[PDB]
């Protein structure tokens, strides 16, 4: 058919980045110090493969709304492909405006093939870093039509139900294992391999230290969720 | 460490 | 080390629990075309060296127990373990026989703390059910780990979603990955594997239907991975 | 086709 995604257009696409800092009073939440070392990191890396970034800072559900809404609408004929990267407090199924939570199944569908005519068998590729719930994992020791859901990638941080960590100074741990392996691969290993080692790099070299009750010494893993119908290579040649 |  | 060692006597089990007829109260109908389904399962993990068992018509209890002994089994000598599992579903939940339950005490039941001899060993579950009642209308063109590490989660449809089934010829996803898994299952990796089974489901399969609102349907699966490391079947 |  087609083994993998087509890099054979002007652009291989945007790359929206949803960096979310500082949060209303009201809310309870903290602000999440370190976000600008993931966010700029990000940046760089997309950068690098000649994607187009665009960074919003600080945004409501509503602007949220109002920016993804308006990325769906635009043309991206000329575009191989679509990147955005999600980086606030969440929980399980929800992600965090700066004022309040907001479905994260409501910013994916604005995507959908059927109210997307121009990213139609192209792949969207999202990266979530973002709590999925309040639960903490001690670790163990050891030793032609398609479907309008297909070639949706979603790379969450942290497994359904489970807390997602960050460090103040060096930023949070999925974000940046994701740049250290795709500026390492990225231009070699496909995504899906790309994130597996992605996978390996939290389990194992990540564990939390704090003093606050029942925080010390946890681990995390991503929960990578794929609809993807090809391979996805960020170069032309390997 | 912090949680998000 | 990029892969899973397959350094072991044995690549491991494959334990499939095939429900076909529920409980009458329950108002489920019958699974039609699921015994080809497991027929399909079970040689395709034969030839690839797997034990293979098959529980039909398993209760939720049933199929706790079934799990948890399998779960206290030593699987010291074993290089992973497969689970297939073939039923009515909605969102979150698997259907026993007899009742729902809910599909995270059953995966949970290998966790690395609640399974010391897995710990480090791919634990591929293949799940074919229902996540919900939305219709897709498609679009013309020593070191610690993670207890939840290391698992795979090969879902036939996206959450929300029906997942349909054929009678004659199985269901639409498990037919796609016995016959990804036969054709490449000595070559490619278990990603890479799904992948194409993903297409096969995307591209090959449209629904007919008499029911109203049911025809003209697709149907895209939903790979979870936890997956640490490749996956190859043969060294 | 049924669904499941």
């Amino acid at each position: 058919h087609a083994f993998r995604y087509s890099l054979n257009y002007p652009n291989i696409g945007h790359c929206i980045i949803i960096n979310n800092k500082n949060f209303d009073r009201r809310t309870g939440m903290n602000p999440r110090n370190g976000t600008d070392v993931d966010a700029g990191n990000v940046m760089n890396v997309f950068r690098k493969l000649g994607y187009i970034v665009k960074v919003y800072n600080d945004q409501t559900v509503a602007q949220i709304m109002q920016v993804l809404t308006t990325v769906a609408h635009d043309d991206h004929s000329r575009c191989a492909s679509l990147v955005c990267v999600l980086l606030s407090h969440g929980d399980e199924g929800v992600f965090f405006g700066t004022d309040t939570s907001v479905d994260l199944k409501s910013l994916t569908s604005l995507f959908r093939g059927d109210r997307c005519p121009s990213l139609v068998g192209k792949p969207k590729l999202f990266f979530i870093q973002a709590c999925r719930g309040t639960e903490l994992d001690p670790g163990v020791e050891t030793d032609e039509r398609i479907p309008v859901e297909a070639d949706f990638l979603y790379a969450y941080s942290t497994v359904p139900g489970y807390y997602s960590w960050r460090n103040t100074m060096t930023g949070s741990w999925f974000i940046q294992s994701l740049c250290e392996m795709m500026t390492k691969y990225g231009s070699e290993l496909e995504l899906l391999q790309i994130m597996t080692r992605v996978n390996h790099k939290v389990a194992l070299d990540f564990e939390s230290t704090s003093n606050m009750p029942g925080f010390d010494a946890k681990k995390q893993i991503p929960c990578i969720v794929s609809m993807l119908t090809k391979e996805m290579y960020f170069t032309p040649s390997e | 460490d912090e949680v998000d």
